[PDB]
Protein backbone atom coordinates (compact mmCIF):
# COMPACT_ATOMS: atom_id res chain seq x y z
CA UNK A 1 0.00 0.00 0.00
CA UNK A 2 2.62 2.33 1.73
CA UNK A 3 5.21 3.02 -1.37
CA UNK A 4 1.75 2.86 -3.18
CA UNK A 5 0.23 6.07 -2.00
CA UNK A 6 2.18 8.68 -3.44
CA UNK A 7 2.25 7.76 -6.98
CA UNK A 8 -1.52 7.44 -6.91
CA UNK A 9 -2.03 10.58 -4.98
CA UNK A 10 -0.16 11.95 -7.61
CA UNK A 11 -2.43 10.66 -10.47
CA UNK A 12 -5.37 12.27 -8.68
CA UNK A 13 -3.79 15.50 -8.21
CA UNK A 14 -3.26 15.49 -12.01
CA UNK A 15 -7.08 14.79 -13.09
CA UNK A 16 -8.74 17.80 -13.14
CA UNK A 17 -14.88 15.08 -32.11
CA UNK A 18 -15.55 10.94 -30.86
CA UNK A 19 -15.61 8.48 -28.20
CA UNK A 20 -13.21 6.05 -29.60
CA UNK A 21 -15.61 3.06 -29.37
CA UNK A 22 -13.96 0.53 -27.25
CA UNK A 23 -13.26 -2.93 -27.72
CA UNK A 24 -13.67 -6.09 -25.73
CA UNK A 25 -12.07 -9.27 -25.25
CA UNK A 26 -15.26 -10.74 -23.77
CA UNK A 27 -15.59 -11.56 -20.32
CA UNK A 28 -14.63 -10.94 -16.73
CA UNK A 29 -11.83 -13.60 -15.35
CA UNK A 30 -11.12 -14.82 -11.66
CA UNK A 31 -8.23 -15.04 -10.41
CA UNK A 32 -8.07 -18.64 -8.85
CA UNK A 33 -8.10 -17.92 -5.19
CA UNK A 34 -7.29 -14.47 -4.47
CA UNK A 35 -10.19 -13.36 -2.28
CA UNK A 36 -12.26 -10.50 -3.22
CA UNK A 37 -14.42 -8.57 -0.81
CA UNK A 38 -16.36 -5.52 0.35
CA UNK A 39 -14.22 -2.84 2.24
CA UNK A 40 -13.68 -3.76 6.34
CA UNK A 41 -15.08 -0.86 8.91
CA UNK A 42 -11.35 -1.04 10.05
CA UNK A 43 -9.69 -1.22 7.28
CA UNK A 44 -11.43 1.72 5.74
CA UNK A 45 -10.89 3.39 9.47
CA UNK A 46 -7.19 2.49 8.96
CA UNK A 47 -6.96 3.91 5.33
CA UNK A 48 -8.99 7.15 6.55
CA UNK A 49 -6.16 7.73 8.96
CA UNK A 50 -3.28 6.64 6.79
CA UNK A 51 -4.58 9.22 3.95
CA UNK A 52 -5.07 12.19 7.14
CA UNK A 53 -1.09 11.33 8.21
CA UNK A 54 0.33 11.47 4.72
CA UNK A 55 -1.60 14.05 3.77
CA UNK A 56 -2.96 14.38 -0.30
CA UNK A 57 -6.46 13.69 0.01
CA UNK A 58 -7.63 16.49 2.25
CA UNK A 59 -8.95 19.69 0.49
CA UNK A 60 -8.93 17.96 -2.92
CA UNK A 61 -11.21 18.57 -5.14
CA UNK A 62 -13.44 15.64 -5.90
CA UNK A 63 -14.44 14.49 -9.31
CA UNK A 64 -15.38 11.01 -10.45
CA UNK A 65 -12.13 10.32 -11.88
CA UNK A 66 -9.84 11.09 -9.23
CA UNK A 67 -12.52 8.77 -6.84
CA UNK A 68 -12.11 6.24 -9.47
CA UNK A 69 -8.19 6.38 -9.43
CA UNK A 70 -8.21 5.98 -5.42
CA UNK A 71 -11.24 2.81 -5.54
CA UNK A 72 -9.13 1.12 -8.29
CA UNK A 73 -5.90 1.25 -6.31
CA UNK A 74 -7.56 -0.21 -3.88
CA UNK A 75 -8.92 -3.05 -5.21
CA UNK A 76 -5.71 -4.05 -7.01
CA UNK A 77 -3.67 -3.41 -3.99
CA UNK A 78 -5.96 -4.73 -1.54
CA UNK A 79 -8.94 -6.77 -3.01
CA UNK A 80 -11.93 -4.70 -2.40
CA UNK A 81 -14.20 -4.47 -4.79
CA UNK A 82 -14.29 -0.59 -5.66
CA UNK A 83 -18.16 -0.22 -4.34
CA UNK A 84 -17.58 1.22 -1.11
CA UNK A 85 -16.73 5.07 -1.81
CA UNK A 86 -20.10 5.90 -2.08
CA UNK A 87 -21.41 9.10 -0.60
CA UNK A 88 -25.04 10.62 -0.29
CA UNK A 89 -26.81 12.22 -2.30
CA UNK A 90 -26.69 16.33 -2.15
CA UNK A 91 -26.80 19.03 -2.31
CA UNK A 92 -24.70 19.61 1.15
CA UNK A 93 -22.39 17.80 2.33
CA UNK A 94 -22.19 14.22 0.99
CA UNK A 95 -21.83 11.72 3.52
CA UNK A 96 -20.02 8.11 2.82
CA UNK A 97 -21.96 4.80 3.28
CA UNK A 98 -19.28 2.91 4.41
CA UNK A 99 -18.97 3.52 8.18
CA UNK A 100 -15.45 3.45 8.88
CA UNK A 101 -14.29 5.55 5.90
CA UNK A 102 -13.59 9.31 7.46
CA UNK A 103 -13.90 11.40 4.70
CA UNK A 104 -16.51 13.23 3.30
CA UNK A 105 -17.05 15.60 0.95
CA UNK A 106 -18.23 19.50 1.36
CA UNK A 107 -19.45 21.85 -0.87
CA UNK A 108 -16.50 25.02 -1.52
CA UNK A 109 -21.68 21.87 -6.51
CA UNK A 110 -17.75 21.70 -5.99
CA UNK A 111 -17.46 19.65 -3.47
CA UNK A 112 -13.78 18.44 -1.80
CA UNK A 113 -12.60 15.55 0.47
CA UNK A 114 -12.40 16.70 4.03
CA UNK A 115 -11.28 14.13 7.04
CA UNK A 116 -13.90 13.68 10.01
CA UNK A 117 -12.81 11.22 12.59
CA UNK A 118 -16.66 11.31 13.99
CA UNK A 119 -17.91 9.13 11.13
CA UNK A 120 -15.70 6.56 12.53
CA UNK A 121 -18.26 6.65 15.14
CA UNK A 122 -21.51 8.69 14.02
CA UNK A 123 -22.98 6.21 10.91
CA UNK A 124 -24.47 9.44 9.41
CA UNK A 125 -25.06 8.01 6.15
CA UNK A 126 -27.71 5.56 7.80
CA UNK A 127 -29.43 8.08 9.49
CA UNK A 128 -29.87 10.13 6.62
CA UNK A 129 -30.65 7.40 4.48
CA UNK A 130 -31.72 3.67 6.19
CA UNK A 131 -32.98 2.52 3.16
CA UNK A 132 -29.44 2.01 1.54
CA UNK A 133 -28.71 -0.29 4.60
CA UNK B 1 -10.93 -24.42 -6.96
CA UNK B 2 -12.71 -21.18 -4.98
CA UNK B 3 -12.41 -18.17 -3.57
CA UNK B 4 -13.30 -17.35 -0.71
CA UNK B 5 -16.08 -15.18 -0.01
CA UNK B 6 -16.72 -12.59 2.49
CA UNK B 7 -19.12 -12.96 5.18
CA UNK B 8 -20.99 -10.09 5.67
CA UNK B 9 -21.11 -6.41 3.75
CA UNK B 10 -18.60 -4.69 5.79
CA UNK B 11 -19.38 -2.14 2.81
CA UNK B 12 -22.83 -1.45 3.70
CA UNK C 1 -32.21 -32.41 2.45
CA UNK C 2 -34.88 -30.50 4.12
CA UNK C 3 -33.07 -29.32 6.80
CA UNK C 4 -33.87 -30.61 10.21
CA UNK C 5 -32.48 -29.05 13.88
CA UNK C 6 -29.40 -30.72 14.70
CA UNK C 7 -27.05 -31.31 11.52
CA UNK C 8 -23.65 -31.10 12.24
CA UNK C 9 -20.71 -30.59 10.58
CA UNK C 10 -16.78 -31.00 11.57
CA UNK C 11 -16.36 -27.69 9.40
CA UNK C 12 -18.88 -25.52 8.30
CA UNK C 13 -18.97 -24.52 5.33
CA UNK C 14 -20.90 -23.77 2.24
CA UNK C 15 -19.64 -23.55 -1.89
CA UNK C 16 -20.93 -21.73 -4.35
CA UNK C 17 -20.84 -22.23 -8.11
CA UNK C 18 -21.79 -19.68 -10.85
CA UNK C 19 -22.55 -21.26 -13.64
CA UNK C 20 -23.26 -19.28 -16.68
CA UNK C 21 -24.34 -20.69 -19.72
CA UNK C 22 -24.33 -19.03 -23.43
CA UNK C 23 -27.15 -19.08 -26.26
CA UNK C 24 -25.70 -17.77 -29.23
CA UNK C 25 -26.86 -17.74 -32.93
CA UNK C 26 -25.27 -16.18 -35.52
CA UNK C 27 -26.32 -16.09 -39.20
CA UNK C 28 -24.18 -17.23 -42.43
CA UNK C 29 -23.52 -13.77 -42.95
CA UNK C 30 -22.43 -12.97 -39.30
CA UNK C 31 -24.87 -11.02 -38.07
CA UNK C 32 -25.71 -12.16 -34.45
CA UNK C 33 -29.26 -12.97 -34.09
CA UNK C 34 -29.74 -13.45 -31.06
CA UNK C 35 -27.40 -14.08 -27.82
CA UNK C 36 -28.09 -14.57 -24.13
CA UNK C 37 -26.66 -15.48 -20.65
CA UNK C 38 -28.34 -18.21 -18.49
CA UNK C 39 -26.81 -18.37 -15.23
CA UNK C 40 -27.21 -19.62 -11.81
CA UNK C 41 -25.91 -20.37 -8.54
CA UNK C 42 -25.67 -23.40 -7.53
CA UNK C 43 -25.15 -24.64 -3.66
CA UNK C 44 -23.23 -26.96 -1.63
CA UNK C 45 -23.88 -26.37 1.68
CA UNK C 46 -22.25 -27.78 4.81
CA UNK C 47 -23.41 -25.92 7.90
CA UNK C 48 -24.17 -27.04 11.47
CA UNK C 49 -27.55 -26.21 12.97
CA UNK C 50 -29.95 -24.06 11.45
CA UNK C 51 -28.37 -20.85 9.88
CA UNK C 52 -29.84 -17.18 8.22
CA UNK C 53 -27.67 -16.62 5.38
CA UNK C 54 -27.63 -13.37 3.25
CA UNK C 55 -26.31 -13.32 -0.30
CA UNK C 56 -24.75 -10.39 -1.54
CA UNK C 57 -24.12 -9.66 -5.41
CA UNK C 58 -23.75 -6.84 -7.64
CA UNK C 59 -27.17 -6.69 -8.01
CA UNK C 60 -27.56 -3.08 -10.13
CA UNK C 61 -31.13 -2.68 -8.49
CA UNK C 62 -29.81 -3.36 -5.44
CA UNK C 63 -26.97 -1.00 -6.18
CA UNK C 64 -29.04 1.95 -7.66
CA UNK C 65 -31.38 1.84 -4.36
CA UNK C 66 -28.42 1.44 -2.15
CA UNK C 67 -27.00 4.78 -3.42
CA UNK C 68 -24.95 2.88 -5.34
CA UNK C 69 -25.63 3.08 -8.67
CA UNK C 70 -21.98 4.69 -9.58
CA UNK C 71 -20.86 1.61 -9.23
CA UNK C 72 -20.28 -1.39 -11.57
CA UNK C 73 -23.06 -3.91 -11.29
CA UNK C 74 -25.02 -6.29 -13.00
CA UNK C 75 -29.16 -5.80 -14.41
CA UNK C 76 -30.66 -9.39 -13.57
CA UNK C 77 -33.90 -10.75 -15.17
CA UNK C 78 -36.18 -12.99 -14.84
CA UNK C 79 -34.82 -14.11 -11.42
CA UNK C 80 -36.36 -17.32 -9.77
CA UNK C 81 -35.43 -18.36 -6.56
CA UNK C 82 -35.61 -21.58 -4.82
CA UNK C 83 -38.20 -21.94 -2.34
CA UNK C 84 -35.89 -21.07 0.77
CA UNK C 85 -35.52 -17.99 -0.81
CA UNK C 86 -37.55 -14.72 0.99
CA UNK C 87 -39.33 -13.38 -1.62
CA UNK C 88 -40.98 -10.78 -0.01
CA UNK C 89 -37.04 -9.74 1.54
CA UNK C 90 -36.10 -9.75 -1.88
CA UNK C 91 -39.67 -8.09 -3.61
CA UNK C 92 -39.19 -5.23 -0.63
CA UNK C 93 -35.05 -4.23 -0.52
CA UNK C 94 -33.42 -6.78 -2.79
CA UNK C 95 -32.27 -8.79 0.20
CA UNK C 96 -31.49 -12.63 -0.64
CA UNK C 97 -32.30 -14.29 2.46
CA UNK C 98 -33.20 -17.50 3.17
CA UNK C 99 -32.28 -20.90 5.54
CA UNK C 100 -30.84 -23.35 3.24
CA UNK C 101 -31.20 -27.07 2.68
CA UNK C 102 -28.31 -29.21 3.46
CA UNK C 103 -26.58 -30.42 0.98
CA UNK C 104 -26.70 -29.84 -2.38
CA UNK C 105 -28.95 -27.23 -4.76
CA UNK C 106 -29.48 -24.27 -6.77
CA UNK C 107 -30.35 -20.95 -5.35
CA UNK C 108 -31.25 -19.22 -7.92
CA UNK C 109 -30.99 -18.01 -12.10
CA UNK C 110 -31.43 -15.67 -14.10
CA UNK C 111 -31.24 -13.81 -17.43
CA UNK C 112 -29.03 -11.41 -19.46
CA UNK C 113 -30.23 -10.63 -22.76
CA UNK C 114 -26.92 -8.68 -23.35
CA UNK C 115 -25.26 -8.49 -26.48
CA UNK C 116 -21.27 -9.19 -26.13
CA UNK C 117 -19.28 -10.86 -28.71
CA UNK C 118 -19.24 -14.59 -29.25
CA UNK C 119 -16.77 -15.96 -27.40
CA UNK C 120 -15.63 -18.53 -29.76
CA UNK C 121 -15.72 -17.76 -33.70
CA UNK C 122 -16.30 -19.97 -36.05
CA UNK C 123 -15.13 -19.35 -40.25
CA UNK C 124 -15.83 -21.76 -42.24
CA UNK C 125 -14.93 -22.13 -45.83
CA UNK C 126 -15.65 -24.11 -48.38
CA UNK C 127 -13.90 -25.28 -51.84
CA UNK C 128 -13.06 -27.44 -54.54
CA UNK C 129 -10.51 -29.79 -53.41
CA UNK C 130 -9.83 -32.57 -56.11
CA UNK C 131 -12.37 -34.02 -58.50
CA UNK C 132 -15.56 -34.47 -56.50
CA UNK C 133 -13.23 -33.99 -53.57
CA UNK C 134 -14.80 -31.54 -51.67
CA UNK C 135 -12.55 -29.02 -49.01
CA UNK C 136 -13.62 -27.31 -46.09
CA UNK C 137 -11.08 -24.86 -44.30
CA UNK C 138 -11.89 -23.92 -40.90
CA UNK C 139 -10.83 -21.26 -38.35
CA UNK C 140 -11.55 -21.49 -34.80
CA UNK C 141 -10.68 -18.33 -32.36
CA UNK C 142 -11.26 -17.11 -28.83
CA UNK C 143 -12.10 -13.45 -28.66
CA UNK C 144 -11.91 -13.95 -24.69
CA UNK C 145 -9.22 -12.38 -22.72
CA UNK C 146 -5.92 -14.65 -23.01
CA UNK C 147 -5.51 -14.71 -19.28
CA UNK C 148 -8.65 -16.96 -19.76
CA UNK C 149 -8.57 -21.26 -21.19
CA UNK C 150 -11.63 -22.59 -22.41
CA UNK C 151 -11.93 -26.79 -21.94
CA UNK C 152 -13.04 -29.11 -24.16
CA UNK C 153 -14.32 -27.41 -27.20
CA UNK C 154 -15.96 -29.45 -29.35
CA UNK C 155 -17.35 -27.50 -32.25
CA UNK C 156 -19.36 -30.01 -34.18
CA UNK C 157 -19.72 -28.74 -38.21
CA UNK C 158 -22.46 -30.38 -40.14
CA UNK C 159 -21.08 -32.04 -44.16
CA UNK C 160 -23.21 -33.69 -46.39
CA UNK C 161 -25.10 -36.82 -46.13
CA UNK C 162 -22.76 -38.51 -48.65
CA UNK C 163 -19.36 -37.07 -48.31
CA UNK C 164 -16.89 -40.03 -47.30
CA UNK C 165 -13.47 -40.80 -47.29
CA UNK C 166 -12.79 -37.82 -45.14
CA UNK C 167 -9.47 -36.81 -44.59
CA UNK C 168 -8.24 -34.26 -41.82
CA UNK C 169 -5.42 -31.85 -41.11
CA UNK C 170 -5.20 -29.65 -37.78
CA UNK C 171 -3.05 -27.19 -36.22
CA UNK C 172 -4.45 -27.74 -32.67
CA UNK C 173 -6.65 -31.08 -31.45
CA UNK C 174 -7.89 -33.36 -33.13
CA UNK C 175 -10.94 -34.05 -35.71
CA UNK C 176 -12.87 -37.06 -36.25
CA UNK C 177 -16.14 -38.17 -38.53
CA UNK C 178 -19.31 -38.68 -37.29
CA UNK C 179 -21.01 -40.43 -40.47
CA UNK C 180 -24.17 -40.91 -37.88
CA UNK C 181 -24.61 -37.44 -37.32
CA UNK C 182 -23.97 -36.46 -40.62
CA UNK C 183 -20.65 -34.10 -39.32
CA UNK C 184 -17.19 -33.67 -38.29
CA UNK C 185 -16.43 -33.04 -34.54
CA UNK C 186 -13.37 -30.57 -33.83
CA UNK C 187 -12.30 -30.84 -30.33
CA UNK C 188 -9.38 -28.91 -28.46
CA UNK C 189 -9.04 -30.23 -24.98
CA UNK C 190 -7.74 -26.51 -24.01
CA UNK C 191 -8.33 -23.89 -25.79
CA UNK C 192 -6.44 -20.45 -25.05
CA UNK C 193 -8.07 -16.88 -25.25
CA UNK C 194 -6.98 -14.50 -28.14
CA UNK C 195 -6.14 -17.51 -30.26
CA UNK C 196 -6.74 -19.04 -34.08
CA UNK C 197 -6.75 -22.15 -35.04
CA UNK C 198 -7.04 -24.15 -38.37
CA UNK C 199 -8.44 -27.06 -39.61
CA UNK C 200 -8.70 -28.52 -43.07
CA UNK C 201 -10.82 -31.07 -44.20
CA UNK C 202 -11.56 -32.70 -47.35
CA UNK C 203 -13.78 -35.43 -48.56
CA UNK C 204 -14.69 -37.92 -51.37
CA UNK C 205 -18.23 -37.10 -53.23
CA UNK C 206 -27.54 -27.05 -43.23
CA UNK C 207 -27.59 -27.53 -39.65
CA UNK C 208 -25.59 -24.47 -38.24
CA UNK C 209 -22.10 -25.22 -36.48
CA UNK C 210 -22.56 -25.84 -33.49
CA UNK C 211 -20.12 -25.56 -30.59
CA UNK C 212 -19.56 -26.92 -26.79
CA UNK C 213 -16.74 -25.91 -24.10
CA UNK C 214 -16.29 -24.55 -20.94
CA UNK C 215 -14.33 -21.65 -19.12
CA UNK C 216 -13.61 -22.17 -15.75
CA UNK C 217 -12.47 -18.79 -13.64
CA UNK C 218 -14.63 -16.66 -15.77
CA UNK C 219 -18.45 -15.05 -15.98
CA UNK C 220 -19.55 -13.00 -19.32
CA UNK C 221 -21.81 -11.21 -17.20
CA UNK C 222 -19.43 -10.18 -14.42
CA UNK C 223 -21.72 -10.90 -11.91
CA UNK C 224 -19.93 -11.05 -8.38
CA UNK C 225 -21.12 -12.79 -4.88
CA UNK C 226 -19.90 -9.67 -2.94
CA UNK C 227 -20.40 -11.83 0.43
CA UNK C 228 -22.33 -14.65 1.90
CA UNK C 229 -23.48 -13.77 5.62
CA UNK C 230 -24.11 -16.82 7.42
CA UNK C 231 -26.13 -16.13 11.47
CA UNK C 232 -26.22 -18.84 13.75
CA UNK C 233 -27.64 -19.11 17.23
CA UNK C 234 -24.18 -20.61 18.34
CA UNK C 235 -22.20 -17.93 16.88
CA UNK C 236 -19.77 -20.42 14.79
CA UNK C 237 -16.93 -20.26 12.15
CA UNK C 238 -18.47 -20.99 9.26
CA UNK C 239 -16.63 -20.16 5.90
CA UNK C 240 -18.12 -19.44 2.11
CA UNK C 241 -16.31 -20.32 -0.95
CA UNK C 242 -16.88 -19.51 -4.49
CA UNK C 243 -16.05 -20.10 -8.35
CA UNK C 244 -17.31 -19.12 -11.54
CA UNK C 245 -17.56 -21.19 -14.36
CA UNK C 246 -19.01 -20.31 -18.31
CA UNK C 247 -19.78 -22.62 -20.64
CA UNK C 248 -21.87 -23.30 -23.80
CA UNK C 249 -25.37 -24.42 -23.35
CA UNK C 250 -26.67 -23.30 -27.05
CA UNK C 251 -23.95 -22.20 -29.40
CA UNK C 252 -24.73 -22.06 -33.24
CA UNK C 253 -23.49 -20.10 -35.73
CA UNK C 254 -25.43 -20.65 -39.45
CA UNK C 255 -23.60 -21.71 -42.52
CA UNK C 256 -25.97 -20.39 -44.87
Amino acid sequence: SVIGWPAVRERMRRAEWLEAQEEEEVGFPVTPQVPLRPMTYKAAVDLSHFLKEKGGLEGLIHSQRRQDILDLWIYHTQGYFPDWQNYTPGPGVRYPLTFGWCYKLVPVEVLEWRFDSRLAFHHVARELHPEYF
Amino acid sequence: SYSQAAGSDSAQ
Amino acid sequence: SWRSEGIKYRKNEVFLDVIEAVNLLVSANGNVLRSEIVGSIKMRVFLSGMPELRLGLNDKVLFDNTGRGKSKSVELEDVKFHQCVRLSRFENDRTISFIPPDGEFELMSYRLNTHVKPLIWIESVIEKHSHSRIEYMVKAKSQFKRRSTANNVEIHIPVPNDADSPKFKTTVGSVKWVPENSEIVWSVKSFPGGKEYLMRAHFGLKPPISVKFEIPYFTTSGIQVRYLKIIEKSGYQALPWVRYITQNGDYQLRTQ
